This record gives structure tokens, C-alpha cells and sequence, in this order.
RNA sequence: UUUCUUGCCGGAGGUAGAGCUACUGGAUGGCCGAUGGGCCCCACAGGGUUACUGACGUCAGCCAAACUCCGAAUGCCGGU
RNA sequence: CCUCCUAAAAUGUAACGGAGGCGCCCAAAGGUUCCCUCAACCUGGACGGCAAUCAGGUGUUGAGUGUAAGUGCACAAGGGAGCUUGACUGCGAGACGGACAUGUCGAGCAGGGACGAAAGUCGGGACUAGUGAUCCGGCACCUCUGAGUGGAAGGGGUGU
């Protein structure tokens, strides 16, 4: 009885216009969103570790899922890193939850962007994922314009079952991402 | 003066001067060749002096090749020491040819002028060799 | 004028201690190894520090099992 | 020494029943640890002496 | 879902200075949250 | 007669030999050309250039007590 | 003392022959149950660049295994999580190796436990170094002895 209205939007008819855009095979064929990676590469917590924890409270906060702490995967000397410790935070949105983070991201967060001048269409895999960072936190209605100790950005990444990038990017436009045009 | 840029071990046993050689036993890069018919290391100075008789007598065209790599070190004690008290230091490059071993390769015009440089760098060899042709 | 090398271990007398097609009694030591160079097979255990042991009484056999070098105890019959 | 020999003792009994090594930089405190003793015949809680 | 760890949940509602109103799911506990420019009122997606 | 010799049968090797786009190294000549040098434009963005140094790959000919995808003859253990 | 080559395809084999390591470490890096698969490369990503964290693909072993080298390990002995102390007591058929003294493996039985639904595994660590005979003495415990007798001193046994 209860349904998100970007899922809703989807099943009604983005089904058909696909089915009759690309004349696919079978109905299984048809690509769909699987699911959207939010995480914080913070880094510079090598430092200092409390920037890990503003990182997963902000992190918390957009997603509605405490994240997990990514500890460091080899030793580098030149970044001035030892194996694990605290260096990014990853959030996985699936099912409903992922649709209406990412209604919410399509509708309010990338309109309060500064200077939105669009996201590019070239950003894409080439096997039909969609990856682009953010450079600040401040879009998300969800964070008080007081919390901000610093700017902290994140990369976002889109996972659909599309075969390679005409698909891709066929879906997401029909999804109503802001691209460009070159 | 060829030496290898490194080696995993510095000190090695003698390479063994039995049989005869399996491979490179043909010409393969130029038209004329030197072909061994003994047993003997060939150092480094001799490839040196060889190739240096070739190219003199050869002068502007033509081109040498030297399949024969001298990388197997040999190690010699210093002077006026008693027996034992360790293995000597690595002082010769030689490289173990056995009959059959094709060292020396030429592609020149004239077969004259070919073969009389191969003969100037039969000379300065330490076995006795012969000269070989792509024909059978 | 002195030598850095001289010093080495003693042997360990490892290999194979009975071969193919002799009769063991249970618990007898049929290879000295170091890892798993020969794996147990049937009626055969494997020790601590590697040793393969056999577990019943019969005769050695050893064999294969995709790919493994493996030494079994094929169960000798009543006289 | 850093990894000195030390002695566990039943905690009923107080017989010194085994003797081990561990790291006194990293376990400055006494060793708690669950040992079979063997006048008490059972599981019995053990201490460092 | 686990128990409690994560930071809780509400529906909310969103309404925008053009009037156009959402339902909608966020982690806003006063269960509403009013924007100024939304998705039609943006001069790239109205195509300015 | 358990010892020994011969025939047969069952065994496990890694030497001699050989092989290397089968590993770790060494190493010859091409083809291609990253990178860098310098030249060439000169902006310092924006592009074509070069005795060259020439990665990676690839075609052919090679080497090794501490290399091995392979692998004897003898010898050794057991049965008969 | 441990590892490799010399060492001549069982074992063993010398030289002031060729190369290295050890006189530790871990209360988890031990036991058990359960799950997982690296390195490298390509592409896309905010700071971020060859290389930090994220995503997709190719990738059967080239990563890693506390520490040398070799033999092993992808079925994992490599990575992760829960519980835990078997890094037990009394023993031990049968073996390997050996001048001797040393040294090594071991199924299985009983007690009392850990983990596991169960089968089962567990007497330290993937394996091989990390050590010192005897004498003499110290400490704890034992239903041993006690120089006429009761004690005691001293002496024995077991663990160290
Ligand atoms: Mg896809
Ligand atoms: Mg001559
Ligand atoms: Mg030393
Ligand atoms: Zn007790
Ligand atoms: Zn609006």
C-alpha cells in the first residue's frame, strides 16, 4: 500500500518508453537502478581522526543510515598513511530508501547547488554506471547552516543494470537528471 | 666490451665444455656467419677485438651481429697467496661455446670482402671455427 | 683474506619411508616431509610438523586425486 | 626480560599448577585464565603468582 | 533494518516557493521542511 | 638361506638432457612507440615536429649449481 | 642451532666452498564454528595527483602467509566475525632417526573442559631455528623416611 513516487514513476511507464525506444528482446531486458553509493574520502584524517566523525554525522544525516568506517588498505608513506585507520565513511542505498534519497538529491539538494551549470554526460562508465563527486555539503536541507565546521564533499554513484552508456544515460535523462548537451 | 648489467650470483661453478651445441646452430640474421668447432670460453676482449677486425675490414656499409653473450663470470685469487681462504673475485666474462655454435654474423654485398673479414675474425678467436652460409 | 659462508644445519634424513606395495602395521611413519608434498589419503593421517602416518593396518599405495599426490592404505585381506 | 616466566595457581587450592610466559609490557595486570587443576579434579579459575 | 543504531526516520512533506507540494520521506523530525527553488522553478530544468 | 646374483612386478624422485609467451633472472636483432631529453610553436592554454633515450607489446635466435611446463639411464625400497 | 646450492633424481656426504638467518614474538598472531578471495590492469569519479576512499569490468594465483630459505597453501595453511583457554591432567599401540647421550611423529583410552545442531576438531602457532647434559642449590605441594621413643632438623618424591 505503500509506494515511493519515483518508483512509481518508473514502473508506469518508463518500462514502455524504453521497451519502445530500443525494441529489447524480452522485458527482462529493460535496465533498471540497482543502487546509489554515498561516501565521504576524507584522507587528511591521518592528521587528525575527528574529521571522521563530523564525516559520518553528515553522512547520517543525508541518508538516513549510519555509514561504516573504511580503513586504509595498504601503508603509504607519501600520503603519510599506515594500514587501517579511519580514512572514508560509505553509505549503500537500496530499495525504497535509495529511490527517494535520490528523488531528494534530483529535486532539491542539485537545485541549491551554486551555479548550476548541469552534470556531464561524459561521466558515465562505460558499462552504464554513473559516478560524480560534490564538492560541498551544504545543499541538503537536512544539515542546520550552522553545523558546518568545514566543507566536506562526497561522491555519488548511480547503479543501473544497463549494458554500456546509451542506456545509461537514456534511463537517467528519463529519470530527469539535469544533463548537458555538446 | 660487453658485461652484463647484473647477475644473481657473482661466484659460479665453471659452465661445463661437454657435447655439442643444440641451439643457434644456423645463420639467422645476416647472410654469411662464424660457426665453432671446438670447445673453449670466449671472453669479452676477444668479442671486442673480433667485431673491431670485422668493422675495419668492412669499413662504411654492412651490419654485425654477436650471438654470443659473454655473462658466465670467472674469478681469479690474488697473486702470490697459499690455497684456500675463500673463492676469488669475479674478473673475466666468458661465454661457453660449444661446435655448432654459430658466434658471429655478417650481411654484406661482396662475398669477397665478406668472407676475408670473417677470416680476420677467425683469427682472433681461441678455437678453431669455419665459415657458413644461409644454403644447404 | 676470510670468508663470510661456512656455517650450515644438519640433515633431516625427510623422503619417503615406505614405498609402494609394502605391509605397515597401524601408526607407522610412511613419509618425512615439510609441507603438503604428499597429501593423506585413506587409513592415512597427517602429523603436526607434516609426517603422513598410516592409520590401519595394510599395504602402501600411493596415487592421485585431482592432482594431488596422495598416499593411501589399501586394506590387506586374511590370510 | 619483557617476557618473563610466570606462574598460574588455582584459585581454590592455591597449588601452583602451571607455568607460562607472557608480555608484561602488554598484560601489566595479572593473567585470569580457566585451567584444570588437578587435586580439585575440575575447571578452576587460575591466577598469576 | 538493525534495532536502533541508525538515525531515525519520519515522513515528511515539502512545499516550495512556487506553491508545488511533495510527500516524501528524511530524517527531518519536524516532519516538513520548506524550500525556496525546487525542481520547476530552476532557470536550467525550465530551460533559461 | 633369512645374505647374495638374475628375470618379472609395484614404487617415490629431479640429476644428465632439454625447454622457457611455463616461473625468477640474464640477454641479441628487428616492428610499434609510450616517457623523457632537445628541437620545433613560442604563451605560459591551445598543435605539428626529433640522430635520439626509448616503456609495454610483438616477431625470430639464445643462456642458468642455488630457473623448471618437462625428464631419463643407473641406483634405492618392497614382493615374487 | 635453522634454510638452500655443491650433493652425482632414495638416505647420507668434505674443504679457511657459494648465499642467508637464529639466541625471538603473539593473551592473540592459540582452540573452535561460520563466511570471504587476493596482486595487477582498464574505465569513471570533489579536493585526490601513478598510488588514500568509492563504482563497474578483466583477472587461477604472479598478493599474502609475525621473522631467513626451502617445501607448501586459492579445497585455502591467505582475509573477517562470534564464543573461548586443549599454550590441559594420567597415559600411550606403533614408528622415524640414530656410536651413545640427545631428538621427532603418533592413532587411541579415561578424567575434566572449549566450540559446534551434529559429525567432529582441540595435548600452542602452515612446517623446519628461537637453545644448555650432569652436579650443587632455591621454592611450592605429598597418605615417604625420621639414628632409644614422641617430635624436629636433615633427607626423599612431584612440579618448577
Ligand atoms: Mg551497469
Ligand atoms: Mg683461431
Ligand atoms: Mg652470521
Ligand atoms: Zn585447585
Ligand atoms: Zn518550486
Amino acid at each position: 500500500k505503500a509506494l515511493p513516487r519515483l518508483k512509481q514513476r518508473y514502473r508506469e511507464e518508463i518500462r514502455e518508453a524504453l521497451q519502445q525506444e530500443f525494441n529489447y528482446a524480452n522485458v527482462m531486458q529493460i535496465p533498471g537502478v540497482v543502487k546509489v553509493v554515498v561516501n565521504m574520502g576524507v584522507g587528511d584524517a591521518a592528521r587528525d581522526a575527528k574529521l571522521i566523525n563530523g564525516a559520518i554525522n553528515d553522512l547520517a544525516l543525508i541518508t538516513g543510515q549510519k555509514p561504516e568506517v573504511r580503513r586504509a588498505r595498504k601503508s603509504i608513506a607519501q600520503f603519510k598513511l599506515r594500514e587501517g585507520m579511519p580514512i572514508g565513511a560509505r553509505v549503500t542505498l537500496r530499495g525504497d530508501r535509495m529511490w527517494e534519497f535520490l528523488d531528494r538529491l534530483i529535486s532539491i539538494a542539485l537545485p541549491r547547488i551554486r551555479d548550476f551549470r548541469g552534470l556531464s554526460p561524459k561521466q558515465f562508465d562505460g558499462t552504464g554506471n554513473y559516478t560524480f563527486g560534490l564538492n560541498e555539503q551544504s545543499m541538503f536541507h537536512e544539515i542546520d547552516v550552522d553545523s558546518i565546521d568545514r566543507p566536506r564533499g562526497m561522491d555519488i554513484t548511480v547503479v543501473t543494470t544497463a549494458t554500456n552508456d546509451a542506456e545509461g544515460r537514456a534511463l537517467l535523462r528519463a529519470l530527469g537528471f539535469p544533463f548537458k548537451e555538446n | 666490451m660487453l658485461i652484463p648489467r647484473k647477475v644473481k650470483h657473482r661466484k659460479q661453478h665453471h659452465p661445463e665444455q661437454r657435447g655439442i651445441a643444440s641451439g643457434g646452430t644456423s645463420v639467422s640474421f645476416g647472410d654469411y656467419g662464424i660457426q665453432a668447432l671446438e670447445h673453449a670460453y670466449i671472453t669479452n676482449r676477444q668479442i671486442e677485438s673480433a667485431r673491431i677486425a670485422i668493422n675495419r675490414h668492412i669499413k662504411r656499409g654492412g651490419k654485425v651481429w654477436i650471438n654470443i653473450f659473454p655473462d658466465r663470470p670467472l674469478t681469479k685469487k690474488p697473486a702470490e697467496t697459499r690455497m684456500g681462504s675463500g673463492k676469488g673475485s669475479p674478473e673475466w666474462w666468458v661465454a661457453n661455446v660449444k661446435p655448432g655454435r654459430v658466434l658471429f654474423e655478417l650481411s654484406y654485398p661482396d662475398e669477397k670482402t665478406a668472407r676475408d673479414a670473417l677470416t680476420r675474425a677467425i683469427h682472433k678467436l681461441p678455437i678453431k671455427a669455419r665459415i657458413v652460409t644461409r644454403e644447404e | 683474506s676470510s670468508s663470510r659462508n661456512g656455517r650450515d644445519s644438519a640433515a633431516q634424513r625427510l623422503g619417503v619411508k615406505r614405498f609402494g606395495g609394502q605391509v605397515v602395521k597401524a601408526g607407522e611413519i610412511l613419509v618425512r616431509q615439510r609441507g603438503t608434498h604428499f597429501h593423506p589419503g585413506v587409513n592415512v593421517g597427517r602429523g603436526g610438523d607434516d609426517t603422513l602416518f598410516a592409520l590401519a593396518p595394510g599395504a602402501v599405495e600411493f596415487g592421485a586425486k585431482r592432482g594431488r599426490k596422495t598416499v593411501n592404505i589399501v586394506p590387506v585381506a586374511r590370510p | 626480560d619483557v617476557r618473563p616466566k610466570i606462574t598460574l595457581a588455582c584459585e581454590v587450592c592455591k597449588h601452583r599448577n602451571y607455568i607460562t610466559k607472557k608480555n608484561r609490557r602488554n598484560d601489566p595486570d595479572r593473567l585470569e585464565i580457566k585451567k584444570f587443576c588437578p587435586n580439585c579434579g575440575t575447571h578452576q579459575p587460575h591466577k598469576e603468582s | 533494518m538493525k534495532t536502533g543504531i541508525h538515525p531515525e526516520y519520519v515522513d515528511t512533506t515539502v512545499q516550495c516557493g512556487c506553491g508545488h507540494s511533495f510527500t516524501t520521506r528524511s530524517t527531518k523530525q519536524s516532519g516538513t521542511i520548506v524550500v525556496e527553488v525546487c525542481s520547476q522553478c530552476h532557470p536550467f530544468y525550465t530551460g533559461k
